[PDB]
């Protein structure tokens, strides 16, 4: 029910730094993101959630297939990171939206860099 | 039933709301019903917090521009996909907790997408949207979807 008031300062996690940005037409993780993606990982696993489906996505530069592998790939580098932390592979459900749906403008260049995602849902 | 439903989702939404923190705190927390939907008539009642603040609820129509300053809640219908796309436009860089009834389109825009009808309401939550709100959600609010 109601036992979130009962909560104080610690392991607010799912704040603006938890997304999972990538640089241009990387598919790839650097030093900032995974250590990002571990404390999520590890968040989720303290509340004794197992499983989650990642899903890819591109900002809308080039064709369509490249980005949709893009894609891909980007929600395989977040899987290995959850799998690292001790989720159960079989688990791990990888998407790959391509530049289908994106969160902000291509028109710029903030935008497209708000884009270059991966999504991490919590499914029921 | 639909009655039974439609308490249900009042329960589950006040549930949620309590792992939530809002920037600016308001007196009386706003609830927007935006779109068709089957199961709002029990918050649209209006309901209390166990914290003691009361929660207003009305409908507003998917086009109001302003939805992102007129509601700290919004709970979202069945629209099409031009109509969704509206919506989020418009939250966009607002803080707003965003809870939608159906729970098939949470790739993108809601940050809880409910499932009812089941034995018990479930939900399935999108962290990056919720990264995006501009509200703080904890993640033990997660298991309010399990058990």
């Amino acid at each position: 029910q109601e036992q979130g008031f009962e909560l104080r300062d610690e392991g607010w996690e799912f704040g603006m730094s938890s997304k999972v940005l990538f640089g241009n037409n990387l598919d790839r993780l650097n030093p900032d993101s995974r250590n990002t993606l571990t404390k999520i990982a590890r968040a989720l696993l303290a509340v004794d959630i197992d499983k989650v489906r990642l899903e890819g996505h591109t900002d809308n530069y080039g064709d369509e297939g490249y980005n949709q592998k893009l894609s891909e790939r980007r929600a395989e580098s977040v899987a290995a990171v959850f799998r690292e932390a001790g989720m159960p592979a079989a688990n791990i459900e990888v998407r790959g939206l391509g530049m289908s749906k994106p969160v902000a403008d291509n028109k710029t260049r903030a935008g497209r860099s708000e884009n270059r995602r991966v999504a991490i849902i919590v499914p029921a | 039933s639909i009655e039974q439903r439609s308490n249900a989702v009042s329960q589950v939404l006040l549930g949620i709301f309590s792992y939530v923190r809002w920037p600016k705190e308001p007196a009386v927390l706003q609830l927007c019903v935006v779109g068709p939907t089957e199961y709002a008539d029990g918050l649209l009642r209006g309901m209390v917090q166990a914290n003691g603040r009361r929660v207003h609820a009305e409908r507003r129509a998917v086009d109001n521009p302003d939805l992102g300053t007129l509601c700290n809640v919004i709970y979202l219908g069945v629209v099409d996909e031009r109509e969704r796309q509206q919506v989020f436009r418009s939250l966009a860089g607002h803080p707003v907790l965003s809870i939608s009834e159906r729970g098939t389109e949470c790739s993108v825009g809601s940050m809880f997408c409910l499932n009812v009808g089941g034995p018990r309401i479930t939900f399935e939550a999108n962290l990056d949207s919720i990264a995006r709100s501009g509200v703080r959600v904890h993640p033990s609010v997660l298991k309010l979807a399990r058990r």
